[PDB]
């Protein structure tokens, strides 16, 4: 779930 | 007097703002082009760059990469659409009641928003809060902690760490009112004026997220959005 | 001699072609523009522009509306990169090694496709298939049918209607071999030849499912593609 | 499931 989302609050 | 503490909240807010905040709209050209929902391809690839933007100027917030991830997607997905009309602020302009953005293929009107699906149940209510929110003459310090204070709110749904947020928030709001107060002159009913917007954004957000499953709900409408969009704008809970 | 049924059958699927693939490409103005992954986002809106036409082709194709919705998409999911493989011959050049749409800006090269992620373990068997592809002087009437052919291949997976789909197949197979026995001088060896190029693209097909994912399961690239590339590309079954 | 693909095979 939510994968871009995750992704763009990495680093 | 403001202290230390407070300043360098100021400092960090202003860089990030200035960090995602691109003034020569340069990346526009990148867009599906306008076409005058024949706009919905350009308006759609115009949200999704500045989902982007607004994801990279949370992340710069103090405190916001300290939340759990699910906290950190319960507020953006709540707050999104209402830091996405903030930010645009600064491209609106009162003497054409459009948002300018370079050259007049990048000026968008009431009209140009309705080719995206949209009425003007929510444009009307839309282009009056960008009209009172320029009319305010933010200093860009009182414009960028609005948008922190906005996008910290613990009241959003599927928020965990409503302590934690809510003492992120009011941490926010009084370097607010003291900047206001030894700040900006003649600015004595400022603070209640920009809270005053925030509740306006409540309700621009309710108008926007109901228009917004019209046009999910048509899959011809919804396969021309972006993937980030139809995340960000989803129902989906973490 | 060619009967009725047959002819009607030839009718039937160059009118479908001529009305989903637009010789003109005028649309191709309205994508994301190219870059010189800066070719992903152009080729991903080439790509799902490409898919909504394969739908209007199939649609149109004798039997395939018969079908089950379930059946229809398996064909789809299984089929669209063979048919985009296929349909994409009509603007390949032997003389430059590139598809050419128009101007400069719409002429692909090798190197375009690898800066939409992808690599030359799929562009040097798909440039080989074009040229060989091209050299066979495919009538309309023989590229139509081996799309035809193509779409409704029955040993594809998630196909329940096995039975159905291969008498479709079997009857667009007939008029192919009839065709070609009848109105193409010196075609003695071209059914066999068009039957091997099938083969291939099952072997190009292969190739693209394995580099797809390796875009796919990175969230900044899969991000650029559009909801109907995700949908029909993806491993979701009915 | 596969929303687009269900719209777009309709009429
Ligand atoms: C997004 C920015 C920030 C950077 C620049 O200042 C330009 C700007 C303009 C924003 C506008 C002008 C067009 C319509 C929008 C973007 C409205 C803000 C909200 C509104 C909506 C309601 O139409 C968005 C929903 C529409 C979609 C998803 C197609
Ligand atoms: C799609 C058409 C049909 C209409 C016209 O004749 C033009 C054309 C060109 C197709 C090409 C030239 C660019 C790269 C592609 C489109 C390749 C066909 C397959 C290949 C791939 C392998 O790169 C596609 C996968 C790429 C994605 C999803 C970005």
């Amino acid at each position: 779930r939510h994968k871009i989302l995750h992704r763009l609050l990495q680093e | 007097m403001l202290s230390d503490e407070q300043m360098q909240i100021i400092n960090s807010l202003v860089e990030a703002h200035h960090k995602t905040y691109d003034d020569s709209y340069s990346d526009f050209v990148r867009f599906r082009p306008p076409v005058r929902l024949s706009m919905l391809p350009h308006l759609a690839d115009l949200v999704s760059y500045s989902i982007q933007k607004v994801i990279g100027f949370a992340k710069m917030i103090p405190g916001f990469r300290d939340l759990t991830a699910e906290d950190q997607i319960a507020l953006l997905k709540s707050s999104a659409i209402e830091i996405i009309m903030l930010r645009s602020n600064q491209s609106f302009s009162l003497e054409d009641m459009s948002w300018s953005c370079g050259g007049p293929d990048f000026k968008y009107c009431i009209n140009d928003v309705t080719k995206a699906g949209h009425t003007l149940e929510l444009l009307e209510p839309l282009v009056k809060f960008q009209v009172g929110l320029k009319k305010l003459k933010l200093h860009e310090e009182e414009h960028v902690l609005l948008m922190a204070i906005c996008l910290l709110s613990p009241d959003r749904p599927g928020v965990q760490d409503h302590v934690r947020i809510e003492a992120l928030q009011d941490r926010l709001c009084d370097v607010l009112q003291a900047y206001i107060r030894i700040q900006h002159p003649g600015g004595r009913l400022l603070y209640a004026k920009m809270i005053q917007k925030l509740a306006d954004l409540r309700s621009l957000n309710e108008e926007h997220s109901k228009q917004y499953r019209s046009l999910s709900f048509q899959p011809e409408h919804s396969m021309q959005l972006t993937p980030l969009v139809l995340e960000v704008f989803g129902s989906e809970v973490s």
